[PDB]
């Protein structure tokens, strides 16, 4: 395991607003396998403090769904800790590359394992920019096989009520 | 019979059922206990008017 610079200055203000999923890289079982249930996932920002409050949402075979998250900081600006809600304990949240306009690369980490997402905020990316977090994922240890592209289209927001998973 | 709960995985992205309370044991003094899902409901209206 080891230390990634977060975004220097980082503006929570900035990052607000929608965002959609373009990659994940990581060495992870349910994406080599399983792999036809990655569905087309986006985000709303919030900030909240110095933490920023998170809403995914993806469709859950056929069912939109929304999940609620914290960012809550560790006091390091673009560093944040996912308020330790479950028995799989707390995720490191480092935002690693980005500019506010049209992308964002993340490093998330757990168990001593580093695992990266590619944002964008709208549907296509630059090839320099897709590169990029290639060389992100090889500069993590991760090969390029375990690199993720999710569903290009047939996203969704703003799910029912029954359909929110409240996790905070 | 109701042990089906939904939890995110924010590392790997997935939407995966939390695998928690899939058992109870039953105490000596139960003979049986059956989890069985069921419902019934019966809904009556009527109404007169002169």
């Amino acid at each position: 395991i080891s230390t990634i610079q977060p975004k220097a200055n980082f503006d929570a203000q900035q990052f607000a607003g929608t965002w959609l999923l373009v990659a994940v890289g990581s060495a992870c079982r349910f994406l080599q396998e399983q792999g036809h249930r990655a569905e087309a996932t986006t985000l709303h920002v919030a900030p909240q403090g110095t933490a920023m409050a998170v809403s995914t949402f993806r469709k859950l075979d056929g069912i939109c769904w929304q999940v609620r998250q914290l960012y809550g900081d560790t006091g390091v600006l673009g560093r944040f800790l996912l308020q330790a809600r479950d028995a799989r304990g707390a995720v490191h949240v480092v935002v690693a590359e980005t500019d506010y306009q049209s992308f964002a690369v993340l490093y998330l980490e757990r168990a001593g394992q580093l695992s990266v997402k590619l944002y964008a905020r709208s549907l296509p990316v630059s090839d320099s920019v897709l590169s990029g977090f290639e060389q992100r994922v090889q500069e993590a240890h991760l090969t390029e096989d375990q690199i993720f592209y999710f569903p290009k289209y047939g996203f969704c927001e703003a799910a029912d009520q029954f359909h929110v998973l409240d996790e905070v | 019979g109701e042990w089906r709960e939904l939890r995110y995985d924010s590392t790997c992205e997935r939407l995966y059922y939390g695998d928690d309370e899939k058992y109870f044991r039953k105490p000596y003094n139960f003979l049986k206990y059956h989890f069985e899902a069921l419902a019934d409901t019966g809904i009556s209206s009527e109404f007169y008017d002169n």
